[PDB]
């Protein structure tokens, strides 16, 4: 039992981490992007709408 | 008399505020559709036409103090409106005293569907017998006086008040002998609950029906002082009647 | 609306009617709760039970009415994530076996958690004393005394098993909720009575609390 | 899935004379009912039809008021009552099967039927009547009186084929659509008044008589046919 | 070795609690503060679905951004069209506790469990004109909390005996299963490459999966109390969380740490379900006080409310193409909001 959770310890402490200011700016990006797309934040007229 | 119009004044206000509150509280929430709700509704109908259609109007006649300047459009259906809506009042408490009783007697067998087919006939004859005796002496044969004529002085007294008396009378004393049985803070607000309900029913209408059956029968006299404070007993259990079924009921408040 | 479009609205109003049909015959129903330890009587409650692991439905008809029992023994998990399941039922029947004195006080811990639920505040309980006989003769060797360390008198039937009947009513704490309390052995045949005589009480408090008196 | 349908026979001008249609492998009861019938030499049409449930019925021009349309859904049962039988009444009559609702396929299932002897409408025009014609691609054309675009962005048109000593089967849906058990090598398009059905890589089996039809509103039309001939 | 190897446990938990900490060098607060705020975001309800008796735990959407499937407690599965409000089938259930319920990316099948531990699939475009039971799943010894599909001839379940699983319907047997958690499982969701998932259990922490290798990868535990709901990032490289204690929180995959929290001091309550928008810009979660919050997922600021339910909200669901969102809740009722 204790040799199991070692080994699953072992694994996860052996990783390639990334700063958070890059993990930030990725993800802000992503929304830019994507802002004229979103119905929800910038509403289509109701023209578009099907409900 | 200034003093007195400001507080019966403030009475006719309250009556037709009150009341309405009742029917926006109803059919604005999802958890007052039931079935033991459909009474209260049909007795709050009833109590905002008093205090629109009857008290405005019958202000008036002693304002005046002695005279009914309409001819006929005001002599005819001012009688009309207020022998209707005063009967469907005391209907309306009987009709919610049976209810519970069956309930309490008959719990297996009085639910659901049945429950709401017999709460609906009762409804149904609250209003159709109302109006008969509305409409018995203008159809079928300056002082704006109701009919004296020794049979409508019975039927239409004995028929409206007298018969419904008993049936709440001797339903309560049942519902109190259940409860004391089953068993000390419990026991003492069932006696108080009642009490209330009789007291109220009991102080707002015997005293007018009772001069009206015996003024004909046999020859007496009554001062027109006593009349005014015996007419505005019965118009004033329209006000305790809200005060009673939806205040102390715990769930009319959280709906408000 | 196109003709293909009239058809479809014709087709949805005819499941509304099938809907509405199986509502009626399902509210005519009593739902129960079975609780209790393991090896307490559970699955020989009543005699006329007819089966209809997980969770075990049973059902029965008296006099003119449907019962409905579940027996929630098989799910060995967090209790508090599935409990809420089980908030509309009328009543909550717990069994506890009187000649079994490991599993006491564990029985009375699980008896005050389910007493003091917030799904279960104002819920009745029905409770049940199992194995009566068996308790009278095995009192004999044993006074009482493994079990309850601090209880004095002299046990011969009647005193400890009223001792232990006020242990469990002693975790009610609710102004509106009621206890029912039976004794029973392994021949009794009149268990769907008491339980049919218990019902009747519940319905008729309720309907008190809607006209005010209580 | 079976439909077998029985009656016909001679029957003298003015008698009267009741099919029936036996159903077992689906679900009777969810179904709609059509009549359909076919001249001994000529096309296909309407006749009849009955909703699921029987709140629904619906008669063409020609047979109203002397034809009755019943089912019996315990006994998985069709029937169609008929009187003052006149001399064009001689057809082959079919049973069909529909269902409606979000994505349906309706006219699915057909069945053999029997052969009867006495002795404002959209109009649908399939101008080609006979194409000589494997391994090609053929197109065949319908045209409509009206547009059947309707404004939920739905257009409602048919393709059925026949082959010789059978029944029809569906081959496109509303337009687009490929029925199942269809090779893909079916297409469908067009746009209203207007549509073509193309064929890619013709191989055997599939040599017969091409319907266009339309499903807009009652009554429903058939055209003439195109049959494809080698 | 009985105790010498708890020691190890140790030291390797402080080792990756000193990477995370030097791998910390700026907030998401600070990065995000010169963004102009969304605003105020206000939504009316569009449709109200009817039909249900009894409470409704479990929603999905189709991925036509038409249809949808919603389970209750009256043993029923209804499938209903948005548009129209129109009901196109009726399932009737064998056992009435049911807790979960899926629709297929294809549109053929939907499957549903609940407390009778066994998973159930259902064939919808079949002959014969009906909805037959076409598989049952058994294998499990707790209740199934959610279940969702990878093809027709896969899916994912999560159950009350501490375990996942991976099952291939045609041979109905466990391909793979996912061992490690403590408490039981409540959540699941998949990324949008089906490739990984993520779980949240009663022992607060989640965990990150490997659907081939069937190996846990990595473990974020920030909570006190059990979480509920989980939901994905459009992008794939984030997921958020909702708990017991009122609060969510937003963890990153690659940073491998916590990146925001969203509380305030009004709500004391849990919550039941959270869900991203089309863009990733809004954060929506469902309540038990009756009501459903909108937030700011860059800037933690609260931008709307939704509130037409007079129950505990339970399930919460968007569009593919994101013009609509659904409720569900313990009043027999789901509305439509856009
Ligand atoms: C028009 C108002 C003056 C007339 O002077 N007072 C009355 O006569 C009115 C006579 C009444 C009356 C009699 C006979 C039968 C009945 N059923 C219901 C009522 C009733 C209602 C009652 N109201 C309160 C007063």
């Amino acid at each position: 039992q204790a040799r199991k959770l070692v080994e699953q310890l072992k694994m996860e402490a052996n990783i390639d981490r990334i700063k958070v200011s890059k993990a930030a700016a990725d993800l802000m990006a992503y929304c830019e992007a994507h802002a004229k797309e979103d119905p929800l934040l910038t509403p289509v007229p109701a023209s578009e709408n099907p409900f | 008399g200034v003093l007195i119009l400001t507080l019966l004044g403030f009475l006719v206000a309250a009556t037709f505020a009150w009341n309405l509150l009742v029917l926006a509280t109803i059919l604005r929430v999802r958890t007052f559709h039931r079935v033991p709700h459909n009474l209260v509704a049909s007795m709050a109908v009833s109590d905002v036409l008093v205090a629109a259609l009857v008290m405005p109007l019958s202000l008036v006649h002693e304002l005046s103090g002695r005279r009914w300047q309409l001819g006929r459009r005001l002599c005819q259906l001012w009688i009309a409106c207020d022998v209707l809506c005063c009967t469907a009042s005391i209907w309306n408490v009987t009709a919610i005293a049976l209810d519970r009783y069956w309930s309490i007697t008959r719990p297996m067998e009085y639910t659901l569907r049945t429950r709401k087919c017999v709460s609906n006939v009762m409804i149904a004859l609250t209003w159709a017998l109302s109006a008969v005796i509305s409409l018995a002496p203008l159809l079928f044969g300056e002082e704006c006086q109701v009919s004296r004529e020794p049979s409508y002085a019975v039927f239409s007294t004995v028929g409206a008040f007298y018969l419904p008396l008993c049936v709440v009378l001797f339903v309560y004393w049942k519902i109190y002998k259940a409860a004391k049985f089953r068993v000390e803070q419990k026991e003492q607000r069932a006696a108080l609950m009642v009490g209330i309900l009789i007291g109220v029913f009991v102080l707002c209408w015997i005293p007018f029906f009772l001069t009206e059956l015996i003024s004909p029968l046999c020859s007496c006299d009554i001062p027109a002082i006593w009349k005014s404070i015996f007419l505005w007993l019965g118009y004033s259990n329209s006000f305790f009647n809200p005060l009673i079924y939806t205040a102390f009921n715990k769930n009319y408040n959280s709906a408000f | 609306l196109s003709a293909e479009d009239k058809a479809a609205v014709e087709r949805s109003k005819m499941i509304e009617k099938n809907l509405k049909e199986d509502g009626i015959s399902a509210a005519k129903d009593v739902k129960l709760l079975l609780l209790g330890a393991d090896n307490s009587g559970k699955s020989t409650i009543v005699k006329q039970m007819k089966i209809i692991t997980g969770i075990v439905e049973t059902h029965f008809t008296f006099k003119n009415l449907h019962f409905r029992l579940f027996d929630v023994g098989g799910q060995r998990s967090e209790r508090k994530k599935w409990i809420h399941c089980f908030e509309d039922v009328t009543a909550i029947i717990f069994c506890v076996d009187l000649s079994d004195y490991n599993r006491m006080h564990e029985s009375l811990m699980l008896f005050d958690s389910i007493c003091n639920n917030k799904f279960f505040i104002d819920t009745s309980i029905i409770l049940f004393l199992n194995k009566k006989d068996l308790f009278g003769e095995k009192i004999k060797k044993s006074p009482l005394t493994i079990c309850f360390p601090e209880y004095t008198g002299p046990n011969t039937y009647e005193d400890a098993a009223a001792y232990i009947q006020a242990q469990f009513e002693s975790k009610n704490r609710s102004p509106n909720k009621e206890i029912y309390c039976h004794m029973t052995c392994a021949t009794d045949t009149n268990n769907a009575q008491v339980i049919f005589d218990a019902v009747t009480d519940i319905i008729i408090a309720n309907n008190l609390r809607g006209c005010g008196l209580y | 899935v079976q439909l077998v349908e029985s009656g016909g026979g001679l029957v003298q001008p003015g008698g009267s004379r009741k099919l029936s249609c036996s159903a077992s492998g689906f679900a009777f009861s969810s179904f709609g009912m059509h009549w359909v019938r076919q001249a001994p030499e000529k096309g296909l049409e309407w006749v009849a039809y009955i909703s699921s449930g029987s709140g629904t019925i619906y008669y063409a021009d020609t047979v109203k008021g002397r034809f009755t349309i019943s089912r019996d859904d315990p006994k998985n049962t069709l029937f169609l009552q008929m009187t003052s039988l006149r001399s064009e009444d001689t057809a082959m009559y079919y049973c069909v099967r529909s269902i409606y609702y979000y994505g349906s396929s309706p006219f699915d299932f057909w069945g053999q039927g029997t052969t009867l002897t006495v002795s404002s409408d959209i109009v649908m025009t399939q101008a080609t009547s006979s194409v000589p014609v494997p391994g090609e691609s053929v197109s065949i054309s319908c045209r409509s009186s009206k547009s059947l675009l309707h404004s939920n962005g739905n257009t409602y048109l048919y393709w059925f084929l026949q082959r010789p000593g059978q029944s029809p089967q569906l081959l496109i849906y509303r337009m687009s659509n490929l029925a199942s058990g269809v090779p893909d090598r079916f297409s469908g398009s067009g746009s209203g008044t207007a549509f073509t059905l193309t064929i890619s890589r013709l191989e055997a089996e599939d040599v017969g008589v091409y319907y266009c039809m339309q499903h807009l509103e009652y009554p429903l039309t058939f055209g003439a046919g195109t049959k494809l001939e080698l | 070795e009985l105790d010498q190897l708890r020691q190890e446990a140790e030291q390797l938990k402080n080792q990756i609690r000193d990477a995370r900490k030097a791998c910390a060098d700026a907030t998401l607060s600070q990065i995000t503060n010169n963004i102009d705020p969304v605003g105020r975001i206000q939504m009316r309800t569009r449709r109200t679905l009817r039909g249900h008796l009894a409470k409704i735990y479990a929603m999905h959407w189709g991925t036509d951004s038409r249809l949808l499937v919603s389970a209750s407690q009256d043993g029923k599965l209804i499938i209903w069209d948005s548009y129209t409000t129109n009901k196109v089938h009726a399932i009737p259930l064998r056992s009435s506790w049911v807790m979960t319920c899926a629709y297929a990316p294809s549109g053929n099948y939907v499957a549903c469990g609940g407390l009778d531990n066994i998973c159930s699939i259902y064939n919808l475009k079949t002959r014969e004109g009906n909805v037959r039971v076409s598989r049952e799943l058994a294998g499990h010894t707790g209740y199934l909390s959610c279940c969702r599909f990878l093809d027709d001839n896969q899916i994912v379940t999560s159950s009350g005996d501490t375990t996942c699983a991976l099952w291939d319907i045609e041979t109905g047997q466990q391909t793979t299963t996912f061992t490690g958690h403590t408490g039981d499982v409540m959540s699941l969701s998949l990324a949008p490459d089906t490739r990984l998932f993520v779980s949240g259990a009663c022992d607060a922490s989640a965990k990150l999966w490997d659907v081939r290798e069937g190996m846990c990868r990595q473990t974020f535990t920030g909570h006190e109390s059990d979480i509920n709901a989980i939901c994905f990032f459009p992008n794939g490289n984030a997921f958020a969380t909702g708990s017991d204690d009122a609060t969510c929180r937003l963890f990153d995959l690659r940073a491998d740490q916590e990146l925001m929290t969203y509380s305030h001091d009004n709500i004391i309550c849990g919550i039941t379900s959270v869900s991203f928008s089309k863009s990733g810009r809004l954060l929506l979660a469902g309540y038990d006080d009756f009501n459903c919050n909108v937030w700011d997922a860059l800037k933690a600021d609260r931008a709307g409310v939704l509130a037409g339910h007079d129950n505990r909200v339970s399930c919460l669901g968007v569009t593919d193409d994101g013009m609509a969102v659904a409720t569900g809740s313990w009043d027999s009722f789901l509305k439509i909001w856009n």
